[PDB]
């Protein structure tokens, strides 16, 4: 119980940075192998307390102990889309991957929030990509047809992060089409020196290209792999081999 | 590299330790900076004992309040849920 003061020193940190300064973002570029270059880059949530700069993984633990998650990931996306904004600003057509949960398929006030900012900084929907893993889109499965057919009606591009993974991956497709795929770290780690690896990547892809899906690679971070990953048709990569994450949208693609 | 940081006393321990961390964590200072997500070996002794338990983790906390280090995730696996557990046994003694 001399915690539980600790606790709500860490809860009421947060609080004050959701409603002020204190969340920030950071931005890894994703790399189109095949060569339709885009300015991509994916998203990170990070927080800051007098030059103490820490990972959602120190205090997403907590948040969900206070169902906070929900606003959290409405933060993202509007500071990613005013973001984006700035960024039209500077005359540059950048897109933003951006991570939300499944909670957030219920979220009203999410759909709100996407709808409303994207007017006020005049942002083609396609410049939005909103990922969520597979497993959380099986569980949730009615709540996310919803949130993805209400939100690819705004042009947005909706898609699965940890994708791979078991069996019950390409049972799904069936039933959700989303625009693209985000393959698990634990197929895509060893396709450099396997073959269960990239004879189910290979299969992912040959499944995937004619559906119109994209198919993305993370975590690259040697030539191998990335020689593979070409080879196999793979449509994006990230990773610190590509480029490493920062605050500063500086990659020139091409 | 290497880091490394030893415990002496269930106070040292409980001044590294990051129990609100999504599975266990530690604050190790080191005068090298980290940026997120990088994924560091540190090797971490812990108080009353002198084996050195091998943690390969991922940073989530850079300090440049106090110290000037790096806060480092355990893994997810049983070989870092080990470490956890020896922790959490030695506070609560
Ligand atoms: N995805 C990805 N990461 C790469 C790559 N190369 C290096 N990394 C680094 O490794 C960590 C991987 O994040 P994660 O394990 O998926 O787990 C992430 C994720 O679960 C969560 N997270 C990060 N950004 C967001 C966000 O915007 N929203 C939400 N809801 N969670 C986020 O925080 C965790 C920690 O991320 P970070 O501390 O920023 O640190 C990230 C990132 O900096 C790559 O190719 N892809
Ligand atoms: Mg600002």
């Amino acid at each position: 119980r001399a915690e539980e003061e600790r606790i709500e020193r860490w809860v009421e940190q947060l609080r004050e940075a959701l409603v002020g300064d204190g969340f920030l973002l950071h931005y890894q570029p994703v790399l189109n192998l095949q060569g339709e270059p885009l300015e991509l880059y994916q998203a990170f949530l990070r927080l800051e307390r007098n030059g103490e700069m820490m990972s959602p993984n120190a205090f997403m633990a907590i948040a969900e102990e206070h169902d906070l998650v929900t606003e959290i990931d409405r933060w993202v996306v509007a500071r990613a889309i005013r973001q984006l904004g700035e960024r039209q600003r500077a005359g540059h057509k950048t897109h933003l991957l951006v991570r939300i949960g499944p909670n957030s398929f219920s979220d009203p006030q999410m759909i709100d929030t996407i709808r409303e900012q994207l007017a006020v900084y005049g942002v083609p929907g396609e410049r939005l990509w909103l990922q969520t893993p597979e497993s959380k889109v099986f569980t949730h499965l009615r709540n996310a047809q919803q949130f993805l057919a209400a939100v690819s009606a705004m042009d947005c591009k909706v898609g699965l992060e940890q994708f791979g993974s078991g069996l019950d991956s390409f049972q799904l497709l069936a039933h959700f089409h989303p625009a693209f795929l985000k393959l698990d770290r634990g197929i895509t780690g060893d396709i450099a020196s396997a073959r269960d690896s990239q004879e189910k990547i290979r299969e992912i892809t040959s499944r995937a290209q004619p559906a119109g899906i994209l198919t993305m690679a993370e975590f690259v971070a040697d030539a191998q792999s990335m020689s593979s990953f070409f080879s196999a048709g793979v449509d994006y990569v990230q990773g610190d081999f590509v480029a490493p994450t920062g605050p500063l949208m500086n990659y020139e693609f091409g | 590299g290497i880091l490394s940081l030893a415990l002496k006393d269930k106070p040292a321990l409980y001044s590294a330790y990051m129990p609100f961390v999504k599975g266990g964590g530690i604050f190790v200072p080191t005068p090298k900076r980290y940026m997120l997500g990088d994924e560091v070996f540190l090797l971490l002794t812990l108080p009353d004992s002198s084996e050195r338990l091998p943690v390969a983790g991922k940073v989530i906390w850079t300090t440049p309040n106090r110290a000037a280090g790096i806060g480092v995730q355990f893994p997810d696996g049983p070989e870092g849920e080990a470490v956890r557990n020896k922790i959490e046994t030695l506070l609560a003694g």
